[PDB]
């Protein structure tokens, strides 16, 4: 019928064994069972890669990379911006589209129905339902680990001379 | 992070055989989670994934096992711009001023009453990538600036490369895989099959440039310190192209270096040089593979691997567990030689003794040797010409080792470097009795786990890297997802743990469920086939589906 389904046995330790017909259905499973131990940690890093931790944390803050917000910030605007998002979907296969689309799916079903028994964030307004794009954001973020992502402070800095001597 | 892939010259049963030790944050957007993913018929795999990622990272299926390790290739280049001498804000290329472009980005900033405002930033950009500026070594002066190309911004086949892996079948499979498609960014890959085969590969996304423009393109000052750096005023300095790379100026598989052998690879994140030493990796430009002396934790796993003894599952786990201090192998005989030379100096006395008594490791139990230990290195790091026996790249798994007490200035700067250690650890808060575990920790919740393992750089193979805080050492990352891997008949057999446990949430059962066996060092069964989901006490199932 539609559209997606997952089967997901859990066990000792709570290891999530996911099953599902499809990538969609299987992305689903993945998407929820993460959700269920890591919402708030996805939300943040979310946060972070959307470039707005400034506008949830204030200035005085930092990711958890250890950068400082607003720098951080503008680092991600600049990584992650809109054309950058849509020529990096449209390059992915559809298999990847739809293990995306059935990630995100699960992850915000979780979000629906969570009552605070393994969320302690919940009630944040950073804690919302989450986009393909978003997570395209996190990938991006971890490509660039061992590039430009290691120069985020030092692009932020990059400002021509004045009339020094 | 480590790696070791055996096969079936080496292994006890003839067949496959794949440590996996990566070294990884602790928390945040690099944390590793465990999941085993199943499409029935075409897609069966299991092992830890970063957040975000719906494919698995590191892991095994029905006849193979995979990992990673962080590699010493560049994935970027600087280039380094000539700026036009009426215009710093242009740049010459070929001897014409070209304009920066500039994008600005607007940022929205809670504010100490409660409400945003909007910062604007601009963000300058060349030809080959953004501007960036290192205070006092990268400068933007009237002269010159730089630019960063990162190779991975075009890489948008990074999650169909894992997904690819997912569904591999054995070594070559994998192989082929990874070479058509060269999607992954910045590490290394070491596999073992069934069959017995063992694989590295530095098969990742690195800029191209053809060995003959090396030398005139390079800036000869920053490769020196290991930049990969460019000169950005010339047009033939641009990336080089080669119709068999997936994707333009990088540099094509059959570049990379790969070592398929059926006795054993290893890394522990130095080149690809001594992957394993039979067989020595060389030749490759220097953006890809250099031959660098090897860190104390390769050093310390080519020491327990070459040979002709067959390597049990046992003895490549009990390589971590151990938590061997290696780098005391180098200079700890001799620094103890020079305490028994010195005593009646009441200011060595403590540290002598502890050293003395210390096992050598960084285990739960180990003295506070280990303290004095890792303080001393610190310091003689640092110091000139002191080794007895330094590098020697004819004997590259040798060298360096001892001190050289024989040379009067070093013999005096070893022991003030002793001195000063000792010092600085008993002005510390550190008690009476106290041992390793009472220091390293991992906070949860209201609650502390002692933690064993040590700083990768004293060659500690289980790396946990540690920040003081308070009356501890709050451990921030190291070892993390760890899957021991073996094929015996009935199907795959994986042993590991994920050392900071499943969740990162305090309210979760599995919050500390795993890192209470990570202290006791008490590996477990990774569940994978039907029978032994099954056979779990615990197990729990729950359907879940909706609308498109
Ligand atoms: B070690 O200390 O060298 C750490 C290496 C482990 C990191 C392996 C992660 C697998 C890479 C996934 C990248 C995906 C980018 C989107």
């Amino acid at each position: 019928p539609t559209g997606l389904a997952a089967d997901i046995r859990w066990t000792a330790y709570g290891v999530p064994h996911i099953r599902a017909k499809d990538e969609r259905g299987l992305g689903y499973g993945i998407g929820y069972a993460y959700a269920r131990d890591n919402a708030c940690l996805l939300a943040e890093e979310i946060v972070t890669a959307r470039g707005e931790r400034a506008r949830y944390f204030g200035s005085e803050g930092k990711s958890s990379a250890e950068l400082d917000n607003l720098p951080s910030d503008i680092f991600y605007a600049w990584l992650n911006q809109p054309e950058a998002l849509q020529a990096f979907w449209q390059a992915q296969t559809p298999a990847v589209r739809q293990l995306l689309e059935g990630y995100a799916a699960g992850f915000n079903r979780f979000l629906r129905e969570a009552d605070g028994k393994t969320t302690s964030c919940l009630g944040q307004p950073w804690l919302r339902a989450i986009a393909t794009d978003d997570l395209l954001r996190l990938t991006r973020r971890l490509l660039v680990e061992g590039g430009v992502g290691q120069f985020a402070d030092a692009l932020v800095a990059a400002a021509p001379p004045g009339a020094e001597k | 992070s480590n790696a070791i892939a055996v096969g079936s010259e080496r292994s006890a049963d003839g067949k496959g055989m794949l440590l996996a030790n990566p070294h990884f944050p602790w928390n945040g957007a690099m944390r590793f989670y465990q999941m085993h993913l199943t499409i029935p018929g075409r897609l069966d795999v299991m092992g830890a994934s970063l957040p975000g990622l719906p494919v698995v990272n590191i892991g095994f299926s029905r006849h193979l096992a995979w990992t990673h390790t962080v590699d010493t290739s560049s994935h970027f280049t600087l280039y380094r711009l000539a700026l036009d001498p009426k215009d710093p804000r242009r740049y010459l290329v070929d001897g014409r001023s070209l304009p920066l472009e500039e994008k600005s980005v607007a940022i929205e900033v809670r504010g100490a009453d409660g409400k945003l405002s909007r910062v604007e930033h601009k963000v300058y950009q060349s030809i080959y990538g953004p501007l960036v500026v290192w205070p006092g070594k990268l400068d933007w002066n009237r002269s010159e600036a730089y630019a960063l190309r990162d190779a991975n911004l075009e890489n948008t086949r990074v999650l169909q490369q894992w997904y690819s892996i997912n569904q591999a079948s054995d070594v070559a499979d994998l192989r082929r895989r990874v070479e058509a498609l060269q999607g992954i960014p910045w590490v290394n890959t070491l596999a073992a099959d069934e069959q017995g085969n063992a694989l590295y590969m530095n098969q990742s996304v690195v800029p191209y440039l053809k060995p003959e423009l090396i030398p005139a393109c390079a800036i000869p000052q920053l490769v020196a310190e290991g930049l990969p750096a460019l000169q950005g005023q010339d047009s033939r300095c641009a990336w080089s192209r080669d119709p068999a790379a997936a994707q333009a100026g990088i540099t094509p598989a059959a570049q990379l270096p790969v070592l398929l052998r059926r006795d054993f690879v290893q890394n522990s994140n130095d080149s690809a040089w001594l992957t394993n030493p039979a067989s020595p990796l060389q030749g490759f430009s220097p953006l890809v593979s250099q031959e660098k002396p090897i860190g104390p934790r390769a050093r310390y796993a080519l020491s327990r691997l070459q040979g002709k003894q067959p390597l049990e599952a046992k003895t490549l786990e009990e390589m971590v567990t151990a938590n061997h201090v290696f780098s005391a192998d180098q200079v700890l005989p001799d620094l103890l030689r020079l305490c028994r030379d010195n005593q009646g100096e009441k200011s060595l006395a403590r540290a002598c003794a502890a050293l003395a008594q210390w096992d050598r490791g960084a285990n739960l139990d180990s003295g506070s040797g280990f303290v004095y230990f890792q303080r001393f290195m610190q310091r003689f790091a640092e110091l000139d010409g002191a080794w007895k026996e330094p590098f020697d790249a004819q004997r590259p798994l040798d060298t360096p080792q001892g001190i050289a007490l024989d040379r009067p200035q070093v013999a005096t700067q070893v022991r003030q470097a002793l001195a000063d250690a000792a010092a600085e650890v008993e002005k510390s808060g550190i008690p009476d009795g106290a041992r390793w575990g009472d220091l390293q920790v991992s906070t949860r919740g209201q609650e502390r786990i002692a933690i064993p393992g040590g700083d990768g750089h004293f060659g500690v193979y289980n790396a946990i890297q540690s920040v003081r805080k308070g009356d501890h050492l709050e451990v921030v990352g190291g070892t993390s997802y760890i899957q021991l891997v073996t094929f015996p008949e009935e199907g795959p057999k994986a042993r590991g743990l994920l050392a900071f446990s499943q969740s990162s949430d305090p309210r979760s059962p599995h919050y500390r469920d795993q890192t209470e066996l990570f202290s006791r060092q008490q590996w477990q069964t990774l569940p994978f086939s039907d029978r032994q989901i099954d056979a779990d006490p615990q197990l729990q199932r729950l359907s879940i589906r909706e609308a498109a």
